[PDB]
RNA sequence: GAGAACAGAAAUCUCCAGUAGAACAAAAGGGUAAAAGCCCCCUUGAUUUUGAUUUUCAGUGUGAAUACAAACCAUGAAAGU
């Protein structure tokens, strides 16, 4: 019984995993941002490992987040590439999904060897109207069971929206 | 609640509750003790809050003071109160909560006796000034400004009503940092920007900027503003004599009886449901042990 | 004839107290796997 | 815990749970969750004057500390600190 439990997209984020720093992170960058047309925010390394060649603070990564139609899109040009199909698995039980992307030039975007080839991940944050009493700061309180995404019901609308896949057990 | 996330026994044995007021993420206690708490040495001159809150486009406006047994409200005053003194639409717009604010200010002031003295700024030509002491005179009432948790920003509705109360005579120590048209590197303040947003400057610049660019979106928004013939010129006007009203009377007089209380309360005892007996539950426990154990 | 006619920087703050240059508990070679997957 | 190209036990991204199981230079013990911890902004009160008080005690000193008085300042919308 929903005349307002209706699931839209709270945000998309993309998120390039640039091993290590410099001028690969600078262009993974610039991708982001002709990707996004907000600035990206760049991501420091946690702790050091050396088996991956990082540092503590090493500003390795990239992301970017989008809300609204804007997210629709990209999210499009991504499912696009996937060819709307998607896993049992890529789905978080609380509700969102993902997948990731090779070839980041799939997504409309040309090539321009200046900035090489990048890959992504791109992650969907899902969510009914009302989620503003979990980010607020007045009152912050916890949605009901009933009124908070789920894994079965957001594949079933994953699967209604572009009939796009489910694929497996 | 997946069961790998349940909690047991001991956690919640061991877990201790914060007050009531935080479970409602209502009050901000570290704030609340330091405005509250007062002087030791003065040991019953009561520090009077100005409590101003926003609920869903509505201002309130009361002036409290703290009892071990519960916080007392002096005088209070509900921006919806501002019909009777000239405004009908958009009662949590910037110009309503600075109404809201000279209303409660000369409400006080005249449930004082400091209502000829004290009289505050009419002439509010949007200038940086506080509720200055008379010579020879009883010193004007003074009240902290409580906007509880809401966010200090530069130029904020709650610093609207504090300038209203300030502008009616109340004392109300402040800075100007925070009250819109504050340059953010130059140490200078737009008084005439100031006195715009006082009285709608803002939203009138609005209202003629979408009525000539998008009757579409102006359709709606606004659209009592044009079911009572009204136009962006007009508003300086209706908030100014609201201004005269308000300190011409500041008297609150309430609401009609209205199907008193009583009533009131047979009407809504309806839908309150009262706990169930103890012998009601052993049956209705039992009740059960005989439908689903009985093998059917 | 008609032939064709770096952003600012912004850097994510981390909520975490712990600031030692240390792996973490999980980070330990034992939970590694025997033939793993191993594209060939 | 469940999720996302390379990515693997360990890189970065997201959500859920999370009474503190963290962090607060250091020893340990207290204490702390819109903080006392983490990110940020503005600062020099780690300042000036001479007294009282607590611990150790002889109710000497020193070390350390507490609460005021008189200044000049910092921060904040503010009460305040
Ligand atoms: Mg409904
Ligand atoms: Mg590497
Ligand atoms: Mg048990
Ligand atoms: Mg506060
Ligand atoms: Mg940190
Ligand atoms: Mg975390
Ligand atoms: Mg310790
Ligand atoms: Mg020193
Ligand atoms: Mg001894
Ligand atoms: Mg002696
Ligand atoms: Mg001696
Ligand atoms: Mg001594
Ligand atoms: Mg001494």
């Amino acid at each position: 019984q929903n005349p307002m439990r209706d699931l839209k997209i709270e945000k998309l984020v993309l998120n390039i995993s640039v091993g290590e720093s410099g001028d690969r992170l600078t262009r993974a960058s610039k991708v982001l941002e002709q990707l996004s047309g907000q600035t990206p925010v760049q991501s420091k390394a946690r702790y050091t490992v050396r088996t991956f060649g990082i540092r503590r603070n090493e500003k390795i990564a990239v992301h970017v987040t989008v809300r609204g139609p804007k997210a629709e899109e990209i999210l499009e040009r991504g499912l696009k590439v996937k060819e709307y199909q998607l896993r049992d698995r890529n789905f978080s039980a609380t509700g969102n999904f993902g997948f990731g992307i090779d070839e980041h030039i799939d997504l409309g975007i040309k090539y321009d060897p200046s900035i090489g080839i990048f890959g992504m991940d791109f992650y969907v944050v899902m969510n009914r109207p009302g989620a503003r009493v979990t980010r607020r700061k007045r009152c912050k309180g916890t949605v009901g069971n009933s009124h908070k995404t789920t894994k079965e019901d957001t594949v079933s609308w994953f699967k209604q929206k572009y009939d796009a896949d489910v694929l497996d057990k | 609640a997946f069961q790998k996330d349940a909690k047991s026994s001991a956690y919640s044995s061991r877990f201790q509750t914060p007050f009531r007021r935080r479970r409602e993420g209502k009050t901000d206690y570290y704030q609340r003790k330091r405005l509250v708490t007062q002087h030791k040495a003065k040991y019953n001159t009561p520090k009077y809050r100005l409590v101003v809150r926003f609920t869903n486009k509505d201002i309130i406006c009361q002036i409290i003071s703290s009892t071990i047994t519960g916080d007392v409200v002096l005088a209070a005053a509900y921006s919806h109160e501002l019909p009777r003194y000239g405004i009908t639409h958009g009662l949590t717009n910037w110009a309503a909560a600075y109404a809201t604010g000279l209303l409660i200010a000369r409400r006080t002031l005249q449930k004082l006796g400091l209502d000829e003295t004290y009289k505050g700024v009419e002439e509010v030509e949007g200038e940086y000034e506080l509720t200055e002491a008379v010579e020879d005179g009883p010193r004007p009432f003074k009240v902290f400004l409580d906007i509880g948790l809401q966010r200090t920003t530069t130029g904020a509705r709650v610093f609207g009503a504090l300038k209203g109360a300030s502008d009616g005579g109340l004392y109300v120590p402040h800075s100007e940092n925070r009250f819109p048209g504050w340059d953010f590197e130059t140490e200078e303040i737009d008084p005439e920007l100031l006195r715009s947003y006082i009285f709608g400057g803002h939203v009138s610049q609005y209202m003629e900027e979408l009525a000539d660019d998008d009757e579409e979106r102006f359709s709606e928004l606004f659209k009592g503003y044009l079911a009572d013939d009204i136009d962006a010129d007009s508003l300086e006007d209706i908030y100014t004599s609201a201004h005269e009203a308000i300190r011409a009377d500041p008297a609150f007089k309430p609401t009609e009886k209205k199907f008193t209380k009583e009533q009131y309360a047979a009407e809504s005892k309806k839908y309150r449901q009262t706990k169930l007996s103890k012998e009601e539950r052993a049956a209705r426990v039992a009740a059960k042990i005989a439908a689903l154990a009985g093998q059917q | 004839g008609n032939d064709v006619e770096p952003p600012k920087e912004i850097v994510k703050s981390n909520t975490s107290s712990k600031k030692a240059d240390v792996p973490p508990p999980s980070a330990d070679p034992s939970k590694a796997r025997k033939n793993r997957p191993r594209p060939s």
